[PDB]
């Protein structure tokens, strides 16, 4: 349920593990593409269940 | 006499070792060039001006054999 204000709330569902959809395109470049200093899929892997976690708790 | 067999000779190991030289220079230079273009794309124009700015001082002393080759072998002869 969302906290739409202090009297007023809804009950929803959403979208949690497959990634929802966003608008943009790729940013191609900025600083230093950290990925490939530890191996990436282990990486992006803890960074997804970080994700999920934040958006459960 | 021999001095032509002898500086046709000369001629050769000259010219043959600028040719190594030179051609595996450019092609350190350029196959980083190469993949840091693959990781982005934005910087293709301006790395390839960057790329002849170097490969200049590449091809500086090679050239300087080649001329000397190409002296020895049609003036000298």
């Amino acid at each position: 349920n969302k906290f739409i204000n202090t009297m007023s709330q809804v009950p929803t569902i959403s979208q949690l593990l497959p990634l929802p959809a966003s608008d943009d395109d790729d940013l191609k470049h900025k600083s230093w593409d950290y990925l490939y200093e530890p191996d990436p899929k282990a990486l992006l892997d803890t960074l997804l269940r970080r994700y999920v976690e934040s958006q459960v708790y | 006499n021999l001095n032509m067999d002898l500086l046709y000779m000369a001629a050769a190991v000259m010219m043959g070792l600028a040719a190594i030289g030179a051609a595996i220079g450019i092609g350190i230079l350029g196959g980083k060039f190469l993949e840091g273009a693959a990781r982005q794309p934005d910087l293709i124009p301006l790395l390839r001006t960057q790329f002849f700015i170097v490969m200049g001082l590449v091809d500086a002393i090679p050239m300087i054999a080649v001329g000397l080759g190409l002296y020895v072998m049609f003036a000298v002869a």
